């Protein structure tokens, strides 16, 4: 069932990989666009996103999926506003991404958008989903 | 989002 809010995430083509990964007990990848980043989630890195040192990854960064990402705005911790802002490191090459991940009760959406989307356009789209999952108990 | 899928299997 979880294939279809990855479907509902992409349906608009603003988005280029998305993911819910739980992050309870186990962490694992629910459901991941095939083929690209997210997919490749790890518990180590999963374990750096809802860690204790919120102010640490700001100088050196940290990956999902091997992906060196920016942490540019953190606040997944904060009562209210449950997520985080980060560019894709290009620190080789070119291409730069906004990616938000959301937190949620047992799992953590997150969402990349295409080459040139607006950074709030993918907050607000990746907060709104996990807004829609803790009203229903995840 | 759709309704709430099952629990990961």
């Amino acid at each position: 069932g979880w294939n279809a809010y990855i479907d509902n995430l992409m349906a608009d083509g603003t988005c280029q990989d998305a993911a819910i990964v739980g992050y309870k007990d186990s962490p694992s990848v629910w459901a991941a666009v095939p083929g690209k980043t997210f997919v490749n989630i790890t518990p180590a890195e999963v374990g750096v996103l809802v860690g204790k040192d919120r102010s640490s990854f700001y100088v050196n960064g940290l990956t999902l999926g091997g992906q060196k990402c920016s942490v540019i705005r953190d606040s997944l911790l904060q009562d209210g506003e449950f997520s985080m802002d980060l560019r894709t490191k290009s620190t080789g090459g070119a291409p730069t991404f906004n990616v938000t991940v959301t937190k949620t009760d047992k799992t953590l959406v997150l969402l990349m958008g295409k080459e040139g989307v607006h950074g709030g356009l993918i907050n607000k789209k990746c907060y709104e989903m996990a807004s829609h999952l803790r009203r229903s108990q995840y | 989002p759709p309704p709430p899928p099952p629990p990961p299997y």
